[PDB]
RNA sequence: CUUGAGUCUCGUAGAGGGGGGUAGAAUUCCAGGUGUAGCGGUGAAAUGCGUAGAGAUCUGGAGGAAUACCGGUGGCGAAGGCGGCCCCCUGGACGAAGACUGACGCUCAGGUGCGAAAGCGUGGGGAGCAAACAGGAUUAGAUACCCUGGUAGUCCACGCCGUAAACGAUGUCGACUUGGAGGUUGUGCCCUUGAGGCGUGGCUUCCGGAGCUAACGCGUUAAGUCGACCGCCUGGGGAGUAC
RNA sequence: AGGAUAAGUGCAUUAUGUUUAUGUGGUGAUUUGCCCUUCUGUAGCCA
């Protein structure tokens, strides 16, 4: 229907339950007669400060189209999701389905605020491995 | 307002750096020396000799509680200091410079003042 | 000269692009202090357009922390 | 308020007087306000009321000259 | 809120088929839709008198265009007021 | 040092009369301040308050500013040709059409300020602040909303005043 | 004639004067803001002096006692600078009331003057405390510098040439009570009603002080012409 | 008919309404570690808190109101009214082109509908502050002034008669009357050259002209020029009470 | 590694600029309140 810009940030420890969530999330949105107009997956970052502890946490851009009552559902289902701690959606009006240039700061973070382990795998597996899916 | 000066009286840590916490309001400065651990190794006050009025947060009272407690650390046998500063209060420019003519190093003032969000409702029986 | 529209450095103190997204980081820094935080918009007269959209944009993204919130984030 | 970064032409002691604007700047600027939700813009938030003080402050120093009191 | 699935949907059904939202069937029709959106919001909770403003709003232009309608044609007027129901 | 505007007759119709206070500083002198019309016969916008030591000094004072900045006006027969209500700063005062069988009909120093004015037959009550200082304005805002005679018919009359500058 | 306009699209500037807003009802006859300022411009003052510069040929025609009052700091030059002229009087020092309206007084005064003046050049204006007599002397040359217009003239002035409005207020104020007709120099920040005669401007300088109201001009020089069959034969010489 | 008003898709601003989601930090507390005497309050002050180890500080948990600075003279709602940020459901306004209807208009006795706040029933909830009540300080006292403990209250939601400074202070709504600029916003144009300028609308505010006031002040959002139609006043006190 | 527009080095207590007791009511300065004009006129009032 119309486009809700989903921006969401995943916990280090429990980042290997993110590569099987998103596809089933892209299968829902997809199976509601919307679409996924991004899907980037940023890498691992530092925070500007903790979020439910630990000091970094890594991020994926979503970018849905969905009928209404399904995005308000996904966005309350990832912000209290058991490895998403925290998203954020902003209005239709006045702004893109694709979101601003971030493409440096994507690289930034997979070459230089990464670990280099098997949490960043994930993040990988989360975003430059898909845009849609059906699960 | 002041720790033990003299040896072997109090557990001692000898780790001849620490960090220093400053809370200035208008009202007081309360100086307290820590370990880089996170555990004291002395404090003072500014009513460490009895400030009272105005004259308790002002640059004179400031500087003298954190020259007793500066005095202290030397005896937990530390010799170099970091700070951190909390309030746009009073003497918070004249408790800096305490600590570095008191014999320390102070490269590092390194503003960490906490913000409330204006939960509470402040005290009020009158016009103003 | 027709049609070269930002061509070169033209309004602001400090040149960012978009102000209601928040997905980039290096180009909403043009706007924020040392400290973490907002320019406060009376002491600089900011650019009032992109000065209103920034006040929900910063908020979304410090509540998703991109950015600080609080000094003690300094 | 001392900041973490140092003034210009600058000394071992930092200082809010030269690199500040932002903090405490409605979190403690305040005398005994309470809690309220439209006080505030006729109480508080006084900006137009304060620039014209600042305004007529820059517009004696035109005056002064065309008087020639220099 | 309304959208064009709703609105063309209501230009087939009432007025003119084509080309015309501004007629006085179709506009009560078009408002009327609207209303329905509003008990929508009703649906969820009762202290809603900042809304309800706009709701009377909505009403008090129906009572303005049955007005002018059933001085203009009782036809349109009897079949109108009846096909979008309303009251007991 | 100026100009002024004269008459052919004497006005001397002092209306008020006060005195000037600082009570501390240089205490309280002797000081008054006093209002004087001089109108024309025919009338005059001629109001003048002025200010000086003693009460004569003063009266020729205020008689001199009644004179300067000023200007006569003039309007034909002791009626006014059109029933106005003239107001100046909160005293307002009344005019309808009349007859020459009445002359004046007013008291106080109004009957005095009205023979000047051309406004004595016509003259119809006075409502708001009519204490003597704002009262005596008949012959100034009461010949500004001025008419006067100049036609020979009355289904000329607005033609007769068009073509006066066209 | 045309010579008068063909200098005003040539000067005409101020770039601004003063407020965000400017003097509403000269915005006509003017140039509007540019960049977070207010600008002004000599484009949008020909229009009005395409007919408008006929007023410089009436003060002309009747000349013998002209009075250029209003100095400001860059403008007082420019007041002596345009009254050069030897049937044109003019002030160097600020102007005050009562110069016009309590004239009695001032030509009293004057009388006063030229006397104290031939004594204290002389010399002849000794005391055996010398600091009486120079502190004397100092604000003896203030009145000649402030009344040198009205001192070396016959009485009072046939028109009244107000330079400044920004801050000499009073000889704009005086010339109306007075009823003599004003000759006007008008800014961005000053209204062109309430005195009778124009030239659409600036207050400053010699951008429109002089350079219509000199022998550069045209206007200024055929009013002059009629000067020679009314009161003189010939009296063209005198007069810029 | 359009010269009034109404309506569709397109776009845009905002704390409108109803219901969901969510983070960090001061006060406060507990715990353990480190650590010793004032801390607090204010005009200055004492009462208060504290050696049963207070104040402060490191680590980790507790909890509820609250959410800066951005935030402005902004903007929204019917007026009062709305303030962390976000979405769902939905209102009402702001712009622009294509398109339609074509006085469907104006006001409003009666009328029904409808709350900032506290008052207030029940449910939620309590860190801080507080009428009362105590005690301090002040003094002719001291209920005012000022502080300290401390409770209902504050703080949330609906609900009961909706109180007020419940306002473009200015009824309702509209037509007409030199502008410029601020705040901030649709959108055409610019070196997009800094909350800007010009083109054309927007609410919203400074400044001042024609005209108006008793003065402040108003001035294109009128307190001007007026329009229709409704409300209300006839010295003060005593009375927004009585009846 | 975006806590890096680095203060736009545009910055200054940052928006209540506040608080330590009061002392009754009226009262001084005038009996010519008068020294500007023809006709249409004036201050007790006139050409």
């Amino acid at each position: 229907m119309r486009h809700y810009e989903i921006v969401f940030m995943v916990h280090p420890d429990q980042s290997e339950q993110v590569p099987g969530m998103i596809e089933r999330y892209t299968a829902a949105i997809t199976g509601a007669e919307g679409k996924i107009h991004r899907l980037e997956d940023w890498g691992r970052r530092q925070l500007a400060y903790p979020i439910n502890k630990l000091h970094k946490a890594h991020y994926v851009l979503m970018n849905v189209e969905a009928p209404q009552e399904v995005i308000d559902e996904l966005e309350t289902t990832f912000r209290f999701n058991d490895a998403v701690i925290r998203s954020m959606v902003m209005r239709t009006k006045h702004a893109v389905t694709e979101a601003s240039p971030m493409v440096k700061a994507k690289d930034e973070r997979r070459e230089r605020r990464d670990d280099f382990a098997n949490e960043t795998a994930d993040d990988a597996e989360a975003g430059d491995s898909e845009e849609e899916e059906e699960e | 307002a002041k720790a033990p000066i003299r040896a072997r009286k109090r557990v001692r840590k000898q780790v001849s750096d620490g960090v220093a916490h400053i809370h200035a309001s208008f009202n007081n400065t309360i100086v307290t020396i820590t370990d880089r651990q996170g555990n004291a190794l002395g404090w003072a006050t500014a009513g460490g000799s009895g400030f009272r009025g105005s004259r308790k947060s002002t640059p004179f009272a400031a500087q003298v509680a954190a020259e007793r407690c500066a005095d202290a650390v030397k005896e937990y046998g530390i010799k170099n200091l970091e700070v951190m500063v909390k309030g746009p209060g009073p003497g918070r420019e004249s408790t800096i410079r305490a600590l570095n003519a008191a014999g320390f190093r102070i490269t590092n003032i390194t503003d960490v003042t906490p913000i409330p969000h204006n939960g509470c409702r402040p005290p009020k029986k009158r016009r103003v | 000269a027709r049609y070269f529209r930002r061509r070169k450095f033209c309004r602001f103190t400090a040149e960012g692009v978009q102000e209601i997204d928040y997905k980039d980081i290096a180009t909403l820094k043009n706007y924020i202090t040392e400290s973490g935080k907002i320019v406060p918009s009376r002491i600089t007269g900011t650019r009032a357009k992109y000065q209103r959209q920034l006040a929900r944009a910063i908020k979304r993204a410090r509540y998703l922390s991109l950015l600080p919130y609080t000094d003690r984030h300094q | 308020p001392v900041i973490k970064v140092r003034e210009n032409e600058p000394f071992d002691v930092a200082l809010r007087r030269f690199k500040r604007s932002c903090e405490k700047a409605g979190v403690l600027a305040e005398v005994r306000r309470r809690e309220f939700y439209e006080k505030p813009t006729t109480e508080r938030k006084r900006a137009k009321a304060s620039a014209v003080k600042r305004h007529a402050k820059k517009l004696a120093r035109e005056n002064a000259r065309r008087t020639r009191l220099y | 809120s309304l959208s064009t699935e709703a609105t063309a949907k209501i230009v087939s059904e009432f007025g003119r088929d084509a080309n015309d939202t501004g007629s006085t069937e179709v506009q009560v029709a078009l408002l009327t839709a609207q209303i329905n959106h509003l008990q929508g919001h009703f649906a969820e909770h009762k202290k809603d008198h900042h809304s309800r403003r706009g709701l009377l709003r909505m009403v008090s232009q129906r009572r303005k265009l049955l007005d002018y309608l059933k001085r203009k044609d009782v036809a349109r007027y009897t079949r109108l007021i009846e096909r979008l129901g309303l009251r007991r | 040092a100026h100009i002024e505007k004269q008459a052919g007759e004497l006005q001397e119709k002092l209306i008020a009369v006060n005195r000037v206070s600082k009570t501390v500083k240089g205490g309280r002198i002797f000081s008054f301040t006093a209002l004087t019309v001089v109108g024309d016969g025919n009338g005059r916008v001629g109001f003048g308050y002025g200010k000086a030591r003693e009460v004569p000094a003063a009266i020729q004072k205020a008689m001199e500013k009644a004179r300067r900045n000023m200007i006569n006006v003039a309007l034909n027969n002791g009626t006014l040709q059109h029933p106005v209500k003239g107001v100046h700063t909160g005293s307002r005062v009344f005019m309808q059409p009349a007859s020459e069988g009445t002359g004046i009909i007013a008291g106080g120093a109004m009957r005095a300020v009205l023979e000047v004015a051309g406004v004595h037959n016509v003259l119809a009550k006075a409502y708001g602040s009519t204490n003597p200082i704002n009262v005596v304005r008949a012959t100034i805002d009461g010949l500004e909303n001025m008419n006067s005679p100049e036609m020979v018919a009355a289904k000329r009359g607005k033609s007769v005043e068009e073509i006066l500058g066209k | 004639a045309t010579v008068s306009m063909r200098d005003m699209l040539k000067a005409g500037v101020h770039f601004g004067h003063q407020t965000r807003y400017w003097n509403p009802k000269m915005k006509p006859f003017i140039f509007g803001a540019r960049n977070k300022v207010h600008i002004i411009n000599l484009e949008k003052t020909v229009p009005m002096f395409n007919e408008a510069l006929a007023e410089l040929n009436k003060i002309a025609s009747r000349k013998g006692k002209i009075l250029f009052v209003g100095t400001k700091r860059a403008a007082s030059e420019a007041v002596k600078d345009a009254a050069l002229s030897c049937d044109q009087f003019f002030v160097n020092h600020r102007w005050l009331g009562g110069m016009l309206t309590n004239w009695k007084t001032v030509r009293q005064s004057i009388k006063r003057l030229k006397d104290l003046e031939t004594q204290s050049q002389d010399g002849t204006f000794d005391k055996l405390t010398k600091k009486e007599a120079l502190m004397r002397t100092r604000e003896l040359e203030k009145l000649e510098n402030s009344l040198g217009g009205i001192k070396d003239m016959g009485g009072l002035p046939d028109a009244l040439f107000v330079i400044d409005a920004d801050h000499e207020h009073i000889a704009i104020k005086e010339a109306n009570n007075l009823g003599i007709p004003v000759f006007a120099i008008v800014d961005t920040n000053s209204d062109p009603d309430g005195v009778d005669f124009v030239i659409p401007g600036n207050d400053d300088a010699i951008r429109a002080v002089t350079l219509y109201l000199g022998a550069v001009a045209a206007t200024v020089r055929e009013g002059r012409s009629q000067d020679l069959a009314s009161q003189a034969e010939e009296s063209f010489v005198e007069a810029e």
